[PDB]
């Protein structure tokens, strides 16, 4: 199949803010390019089609360009209804319709550095067999940010899941969950269970724990 | 009859091979192509360009018919924008190639148990081939400096090799045939 | 102005079939090539098939060839999707797309809301809701852990608290089941004074729980 | 899973064409998708590949065997077919039916190995007739007794051609039971014995019955076998 | 066509033993040589593809090595169950001879004396004209056994035959039984019927034996 490539995977930027997406095509596509905008919790939407036909009720700030392997997308004046997820597909090889993996617009705004909380698991949880410890990062930004699972100053591996919500509507931070999870046999063999937090805002890597 | 006459290509008892790859003109005539398209799931179906649902709807100055035979792990070289072997030396499709690429695996026709060493592709060519060309050339290929005057021997190979299809090879060399449709006849 | 409705989603065992739908309204249905789309949770948007306008060419996209079949009824406007021996990695949003016509080529121009397909071996089990108490404002939430299917809808005080809310995406962990958390960070002077109460409630299973948070 | 069982003849005469059947059984499988080939074995010697079905015009066959072999599949019944004509002492043999191991995707081999086997039928190239067995019992007594535990069986004896099969108890008896190979006459007629152990306890109190069965005259003897 | 070697022939490996089996190739067959295990009754099953691959099913103890035209097959930690017949088979090619010609692989276990039991001809084979004397060797190894048929204490020869089970699956035991066929005539002529047997488990020749008409 035919491999399209977007870049940035994600950029910032504010209201008014001139953006432009690329997209690029494993081999030539020809003009048969098309953009897809996409909310989170809804259905895709057509911006262009023919790498630079805009479809009919777009606003007239967005538009396409290139032809071959290298496409762009731009919008000409950021709007607040255009901080979204933007998705290039090839139509060249028509029985086999391939998607970029897209581009996220994402509000900017400064540096802030997660809030860690940790929260040792119930005492109604450990009478079921399982321990759950979570980890919860509070109001950051930007999305990146490392969490590492230590437990007797052993580092936890492929046995934790995290979950990232949205950007906030408020502040436009972030916020991260991790839960490591362990039987209760193995809850009892070791005692100190922290939780290393890693973030651009840090300028040093942040610990909290406690002792079971 | 007034039909397009796509039955003597896909139903040929012979293919050619892909080196020498055949061409079928193919003009001012009807054609079925909803009903002729509407393959099986074990047809490989990829068209360029070009939806299958709309050739019915469309006109052409020509389409070209051509067929061959290669092995299973080379189809996805019958395609635009592909490199390999059969890509570069025997049949290059061009980057803006606007038609369908019909495939089906054809180990009851083509194989046999002593080997149907009768298929042939090119392996060596100075330079890769360009689109649409067909080069049915067998000089003594140069891979060094001294000349091979027509002999073979040391850095001088005969360009061609053989498939040799045996009904006990796996998927990946098993004989397919292959037709190409290109489209520059009104679909009925 | 044109509208997609998809129906017929839901949860499904591995092998088993499933069978979608999708009414078109306010275009000429019966002129229109239709697409169907899937999407999993998290990942990208993969094309799933195409039926051309009368119905009589079919083309499916090699992950699920020889196994899934469309259809439409231009009388009823309507597009079907009959999935056949579902695998785990069918689960995604199955969006119905129409083609805009305006090339020789096919794009999407108008999407359904799509349904979700969960293709998964274990039944509709309720979540079991603990707590995540607190130990310069602090915080606390609830852990609801092991309910199946998506999805669980948690609120706060009867959503009288809603500002400081933070409602995580859910987990699939390796039972199978589902992990989702839910956190608020409150002023902390007013931590044993004030009541926080999560509303978790799980339609599929019909499991309204409220736990009390405290200290 | 595949399953395969030969059904045929154990008795064909000299120049005669034999003509095997093994049928596929399976989890609503096609044969049409599988290939199809038949191994024998002479009595005392190794293994010969005798021929493969690939597809209709494409079937393998031994060189040594000439042009006396056919090989044809029926994938609406599932099952397919030997034929060897012209046959010899030669031919005497046990056949296999065995399907080679579908190859993987990159194989490139000349031939394959056989995954799947059926059982074996014994096919026995003679001039002679059939002729069932006759069961004689082996009755336990003093000089067949061991300490606590007795001898007895049953001797089938005079019978053509090959195989008989003995079971004890409707095969409810297996563990102490043995069957011996059957040691050719010099009247050209086999002959065998099978033994069982017991208990000098039980000899009164417990019936033992062995079953004989020779496919090839449709003879089925159970006989009784009491302390004379 | 291509002819396999298989070396040695047939060897006898106590359990739990490391077993070895070679098989050569007179030319490159690259890797595509098969192993099979056949025992006794029972149709062949494929245990190596591609000299080094294991089939489905097969225990991790057996393996294959080799490339070219010697290969080898491992059998790792012995087995009573593992008593069989193994065929090494190329298939560069479809060719005639295409298996080897087969290595026989017996248990190794220590001595046992065989039990020694004689049955009298039946009621109803004496009312058919004929008479046959059994003599039964029950569990014992090795294979070697020596039976005479003694008839009034005349040593008899040539008017019987002897039958040798296969190697027990279970405890790696043989069995034997010798028949001694006479006319019902010359049965009625003599009065003492005797089967003699020789073993290494026998420090003494046992001699079980009946009268006609006790
Ligand atoms: C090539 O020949 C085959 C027959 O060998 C044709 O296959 C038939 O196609 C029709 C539809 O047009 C089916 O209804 C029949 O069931 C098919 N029969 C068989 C035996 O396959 C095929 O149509 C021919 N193709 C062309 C392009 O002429
Ligand atoms: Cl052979």
């Amino acid at each position: 199949d035919i491999q399209m490539t977007q870049s940035p995977s994600s950029l910032s930027a504010s209201v008014g803010d001139r953006v432009t997406i690329t997209c690029r095509a494993s081999q030539s596509i020809s003009s048969y390019l098309n953009w897809y905008q996409q909310k989170p919790g809804k259905a895709p939407k057509l911006l262009i089609y023919a790498a630079s036909s805009l479809q009919s009720g777009v606003p007239s700030r967005f538009s396409g360009s290139g032809s071959g392997t290298d496409f762009t997308l731009t919008i000409s004046s950021l709007q607040p209804e255009d901080f979204a997820t933007y998705y290039c597909q090839q139509s060249y090889s028509t029985l086999a319709l391939t998607f970029g993996g897209g581009t996220k617009v994402e509000i900017k705004r400064t540096v802030a550095a997660p809030s860690v909380f940790i929260f040792p698991p119930s005492d109604e949880q450990l009478k079921s067999g399982t321990a759950s410890v979570v980890c919860l990062l509070n109001n950051f930004y930007p999305r990146e940010a490392k969490v590492q699972w230590k437990v007797d100053n052993a580092l936890q591996s492929g046995n934790s899941q995290e979950s990232v919500t949205e950007q906030d509507s408020k502040d436009s931070t972030y916020s991260l969950s991790s839960t490591l999870t362990l039987s209760k046999a193995d809850y009892e063999k070791h005692k100190v269970y922290a939780c290393e937090v890693t973030h651009q805002g840090l300028s040093s890597p942040v610990t909290k724990s406690f002792n079971r | 009859t007034n039909l397009c006459p796509f039955d003597e290509v896909f139903n040929a008892t012979r293919f050619a091979s892909v080196y020498a790859w055949n061409r079928k003109r193919i003009s001012n005539c009807v054609a079925d192509y909803s009903v002729l398209y509407n393959l099986a799931p074990f047809f490989t179906f990829k068209c360029y360009g070009v939806s299958p649902t709309k050739l019915n709807d469309l006109c052409f100055t020509n389409v070209y018919a051509d067929s061959f035979v290669i092995r299973g792990d080379e189809v996805r070289q019958i395609a635009p924008g592909q490199t390999g072997n059969i890509a570069d030396y025997n049949y290059k499709l061009p980057d803006d190639f606007t038609g369908c690429v019909i495939a089906w695996n054809s180990n009851k026709l083509d194989s046999k148990v002593s080997g149907n060493y009768n298929y042939l592709y090119r392996l060596f060519r100075k330079s890769n081939l360009k689109p649409f060309e067909r080069d049915i050339s067998t000089e003594i290929y140069q891979a060094g400096n001294k000349p091979c005057n027509g002999v073979a021997g040391f850095n001088c190979y005969f360009p061609l090799r053989s498939y040799s299809f045996r009904p006990t090879y796996g998927v990946g060399h098993q004989p397919y045939r292959v037709v190409v449709l290109s489209f520059e006849v009104c679909g009925k | 102005e044109v509208q997609l409705v998809e129906s017929g989603g839901g949860v499904v065992q591995p092998g088993r079939s499933l069978r979608l739908s999708c009414a078109a309204s306010a275009f000429t249905f019966s002129s229109y090539d239709m697409h169907w789309v899937r999407q999993a949770p998290g990942k990208g948007l993969e094309w799933v098939a195409v039926i051309s306008y009368d119905g009589s060419n079919k083309y499916y996209a090699d992950s699920v060839k020889g196994r899934f079949t469309i259809s439409r009824d231009n009388s009823k406007n309507t597009l079907y999707l009959q999935m056949n021996s579902l695998r785990a990695e069918d689960t995604a949003v199955y969006y119905c797309a129409k083609d805009g016509g305006k090339l020789w080529v096919y794009y999407f121009d108008y999407w359904g809301q799509g349904t979700l397909v969960t293709v998964s071996s274990a039944s509709t089990k309720g979540p079991s809701v603990f707590p995540l108490a607190p130990s310069g404002t602090a915080a606390l939430g609830c852990l609801v852990k092991d309910y199946f299917p998506e999805p669980v809808t948690v609120s706060w005080n009867s959503g009288a608290l809603t500002s400081g809310v933070h409602t995580f995406p859910a987990v699939l962990q390796s039972s199978g089941l589902y992990s989702l958390s839910s956190v608020v960070t409150v002023p902390s002077s007013s931590l044993g004074t004030q009541t926080y109460i999560c509303n978790v409630n799980h339609k599929p299973s019909n499991t309204k729980v409220d736990k009390r948070v405290e200290p | 899973q595949v399953q395969l069982q030969e059904s045929g003849p154990g008795l064909v005469k000299p120049s005669e064409t034999l003509s095997l059947t093994c049928t596929v059984s399976g989890d609503s499988i096609s044969s049409s998708r599988y290939y199809w080939g038949w191994i024998r074995q002479p009595p005392g010697k190794g293994l010969e590949w005798i021929g493969t079905f690939y597809y209709s015009g494409i079937t393998y066959y031994n060189p040594s065997l000439k042009s006396r072999v056919t090989i044809f599949v029926d994938t609406s019944k599932n099952q397919f077919s030997l034929k060897l004509s012209s046959v010899t002492a030669a031919d005497t043999a046990v056949y296999y039916c065995a399907r080679p191991r579908p190859p993987d995707y990159y194989d490139n081999s000349g031939a394959l190995l056989f995954d799947i086997w059926g059982q074996g039928t014994m096919v026995t190239v003679s001039s002679a007739s059939t002729k069932g067995p006759s069961v004689f019992p082996l009755a336990p007594s003093s000089k067949s007794t061991s300490g606590g535990t007795a001898a007895l069986g049953c001797l089938v004896k005079d019978y053509f051609p090959e195989p008989v099969t003995v079971s004890w108890n409707s095969g409810a008896l297996t563990s102490g039971v043995h069957t011996f190979p059957a040691v050719l006459q010099s009247s050209g007629l086999y002959s065998l014995s099978s033994v069982v152990t017991v208990p000098s306890s039980s000899l009164g109190t417990q019936t033992y019955i062995c079953n004989v069965n020779h496919k090839p005259s449709n003879t089925k003897v159970d006989k009784k076998v009491e302390p004379k």
